[PDB]
């Protein structure tokens, strides 16, 4: 199945943040994001919430039923968003995408909520949702991944387990953003342990994208596939705005699948490599700054986009690509009992049997998901890639 | 015992629990539970005064409070007639009417084994929540209207009115040892900045923040009612706002586990 | 056009929070059906629960006085009463929401 | 008691390590494989031992009824103030064996 979309799409996309309809201004804080989603589609820098926007405008534009709903998700939590606009002088609200999508003629809809403070009630309106119509794109966003254990009963009875019990099948999406930036143990943590412990018999998708690219391609292949199970994705914070992290627009129009796997960018001769490290999210720009810095043509960063199921097939090419690799690091932001760690210290030795023994860079295991202390998590920061390095 | 969620908690640990600022200032603090007196200034009677410790999930320390105060009435043991430990639980507009352990904890309120004598609600109902707007945020008239299923008064008062507030804060605590069921004040207020730092709240609310940016503070304001109607002299006003300056120059400156073996 | 007919039993219309967190959504721009009818079998019991440890509400489906919405308590003996109060109940949601 | 999973993650398992703030709490949760089905045979064992790290908190399976009454007795009369996760039987409740 290709995902990508065609050039003239791209540019449409763009132009519609600049069809304004007649007697309406952006808010001076709100213009700048809108004039550089117009200019992105030809130049470049595309950010995380656009490479978002363009996947779910792009299914409205075929005919489908986009519904975006969370707390604060009109704008976004991290003012990233701007789905709906508001002018200051008139408050006239404006749905660009939306639009673009009614004048295609196929009835397309990109309907975007804010929720009410909930999220038991909140998760399993958007889980009915995905049941009631098969044929829509249903996404269910967190403010932070850290508060979805409040909707625990809808994820353990519905979405995890309702395919094997009941034979009744869903696409919900679960944007859950997580990331280990110093915000506490209440802002830091979605628990991908968790989500990985109610896995088995391919029960649901759950990917970390890098890139807005690989986030726009793994939302285009769950909606246009047949493959009717949820898609659970752990959506960046600080990432939203690293410069490092932007797209540009050939990785929309050319490439043409998701990757589960990306190889390292940075390598001048595969074969002096002597350690490989697999990484998931956005510690791999930390980490790949660090190898800038010190010149390390030993080290290889490759990063696990898709977690589960697991691609071990992409995994072991990779490993393939290095033979005189003598060791295995597997660098983790999360503590020793969180994270994707336990799962695939368990899975990825059996189903690689070559693969040398594998060795953990992480944080300590720990009772609590983080720190409260903003200068002890850049100390653990330190000493995570100093470990990882040294 | 005090329930609350982050807003204005600094603000209580000095002016409501008591603790010197040397105490405060060593988000860790926000979170964290702590101990204090309160003697009042016209009579001779003193209460203890407790915060709990809570996470960010807004509303999660409803339940733990009302338990708290349970085990110290039990250990006090002064029967049906006593119920002398206080729950004084602050929430949030969205976060009161939103979040459903909010009623699921006020259903224990009457029961047999949960029984505290009744819990002083106050909702600081600013009329936003983040970016989203009461419209979006409940089906209910007014933020806490809970109340109204169990059988419960409510006392909607002005936040710009400080005489009409204590007032309302004597009423509802008489009320509570008369009666000993739970009592709501849905006090009615604003948010004068965004939710964060990097967020301008005109982006999403212009309407709403043209009534907000630039009014009288409540303190301004009603030193300046207080000498309209002359209720306070002229004299007597220039003494009000020396007292204001007075507190903020002292404040600014105020620098100087074992296994059981065997 | 399609109708949500929501059946209860009482222990757990009172005590468990979901109830009232989700009724909370009926009049919201994203979530609005037309209203739900709610039927409560009060069988006065939970298991070995009786409603004097199950709930502080005088009546069970007294959650309906927060959202601003009616009650009609009807005796579960008198089925003419009992098919009365669903034609009423049902035409109450049609004109009012 | 997937239903109170907020004070599990929030309070009960990670209290001391955030605020100092210590709980001698004890779930009893029945579990056991009877056939009864998908919500009556799991108190979810894993997800608790996932949460457990630095002797956050004590979990236990006993076999018979005198160990139970030594673990409970344990948990009380020491001064290791950390909660106690006991996996409570069903049908072991009436096994003559037991
Ligand atoms: C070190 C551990 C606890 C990680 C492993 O324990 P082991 O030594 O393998 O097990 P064992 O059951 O013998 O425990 C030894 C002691 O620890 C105590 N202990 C172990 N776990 C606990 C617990 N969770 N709570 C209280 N006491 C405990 C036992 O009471 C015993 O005390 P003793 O010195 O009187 O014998
Ligand atoms: C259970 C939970 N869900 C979501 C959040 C995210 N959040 C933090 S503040 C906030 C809005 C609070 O609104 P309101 O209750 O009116 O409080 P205010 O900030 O206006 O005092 C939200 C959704 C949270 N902290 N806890
Ligand atoms: C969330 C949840 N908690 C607990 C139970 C266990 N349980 C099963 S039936 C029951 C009592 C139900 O009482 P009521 O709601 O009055 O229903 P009735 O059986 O009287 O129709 C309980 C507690 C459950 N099934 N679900
Ligand atoms: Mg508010
Ligand atoms: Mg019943």
């Amino acid at each position: 199945l290709e995902t990508n979309i065609s050039r003239e799409e791209l540019l449409e996309l763009g132009q519609a943040f600049a069809n304004t309809p007649e007697g309406f201004n952006y808010h001076p804080r709100v213009a700048p994001v809108a004039k550089k989603r117009v200019s992105s589609v030809t130049e470049g820098g595309i950010d995380w919430a656009w490479g978002e926007l363009l996947a779910f405008g792009s299914l409205a534009n075929s005919g489908r039923l986009v519904r975006l709903a969370g707390e604060d998700s009109r704008r976004g939590t991290f003012t990233q968003r701007h789905a709906v606009a508001i002018d200051p002088a008139t408050a006239e609200e404006f749905n660009p995408l939306h639009e673009l999508a009614q004048s295609k003629g196929n009835n397309g809809k990109f309907l975007v909520y804010n929720s009410a403070l909930t999220e038991y009630a909140g998760m399993g309106f958007e889980y009915g949702y995905s049941v009631g119509n098969e044929d829509s794109i249903v996404a269910w966003e967190a403010q932070f991944g850290d508060f979805a254990n409040g909707a625990q009963t809808i994820i353990d009875e519905y979405v995890s387990s309702g395919e094997a019990k009941w034979g009744q099948t869903s696409k919900l999406i679960l944007l859950l953003p997580h990331g280990y930036e110093g915000q506490g143990p209440d802002h830091s943590s979605a628990r991908i342990e968790r989500f990985l412990q109610l896995c088995a018999e391919g029960s649901m998708t759950v990917a970390q994208p890098s890139t807005p690219a690989n986030h726009f391609h793994l939302l285009r292949r769950h909606a246009l596939s047949d493959l009717k199970r949820p898609l659970v994705i752990f959506t960046p914070k600080s990432m939203l705005r690293n410069k490092a992290a932007a797209s540009a627009p050939e990785d929309f129009t050319e490439v043409t699948k998701f990757q589960s796997v990306i190889n390292d960018p940075n390598v001048a001769d595969a074969a002096k490599v002597k350690k490989v490290m697999l990484v998931s999210g956005k510690l791999y720009y930390e980490l790949a700054k660090r190898k800038e810095k010190d010149g390390r043509d030993d080290i290889a960063i490759v990063r696990i986009e898709m977690l589960h199921p697991i691609p071990f097939n992409r995994i072991s090419e990779a490993l393939a690509g290095y033979p005189n690799a003598e060791e295995v690091l597997f660098v983790q932001d999360e503590p020793a009992n969180q994270g994707p760690w336990p799962f695939y210290q368990e899975h990825l030795p059996e189903l690689i049997p070559n693969m040398p023994k594998m060795r953990r860079v992480s944080r300590r295991a720990q009772s609590s998901t983080a720190t409260g202390v903003a200068k002890v998590h850049q100390l653990e920061e330190k000493q995570l890639i100093d470990e990882a390095f040294e | 015992v005090i329930g609350m969620p982050h807003r204005g908690r600094l603000n209580v640990l000095f002016n409501i629990v008591g603790k010197p600022l040397a105490s405060i200032f060593n988000d860790v603090k926000y979170h964290l539970g702590s101990e204090g007196q309160h003697l009042q200034m016209f009579g001779d009677g003193e209460i203890k005064v407790s915060l709990t410790a809570n996470p960010s999930h807004l509303e999660a320390v409803n339940p733990v409070m009302e338990g708290i105060v349970r085990a110290k009435q039990d250990y006090l043991d002064k029967g049906v007639d006593g119920k002398t430990v206080v729950p004084l639980l602050l929430h949030g507009d969205a976060a009161f009417a939103g979040l459903g352990i909010v009623p699921e904890t006020i259903n224990l309120a009457k029961l047999r084994g949960y029984d505290v004598g009744g819990t002083i609600h106050i909702v600081v109902n600013n009329q936003i929540g983040f970016t989203t707007t009461p419209d979006s945020s409940r089906s209910m008239h007014y933020a806490t209207d809970y109340a109204k299923a169990f059988g419960c008064p409510v006392f909607h008062v002005n936040g710009d009115d400080p005489e009409a507030v204590v007032w309302v804060g004597q009423l509802a605590t008489e009320y509570r040892r008369r009666f000993g069921k739970d009592v709501f004040i849905d006090l009615v207020c604003y948010r004068l900045r965004g939710h964060n730092e990097a967020d301008d709240p005109s982006m999403t609310q212009p309407k709403m923040y043209e009534l907000i940016t630039g009014r009288e503070t409540v303190r301004a304001q009603y030193t300046e009612d207080l000498l309209g109607r002359g209720d306070l002299s002229n004299e007597d006003a220039e003494a009000v706002v020396r007292d204001f300056h007075d507190q903020m120059e002292s404040v600014f400156n105020e620098v100087k586990q074992k296994l059981p073996h065997g």
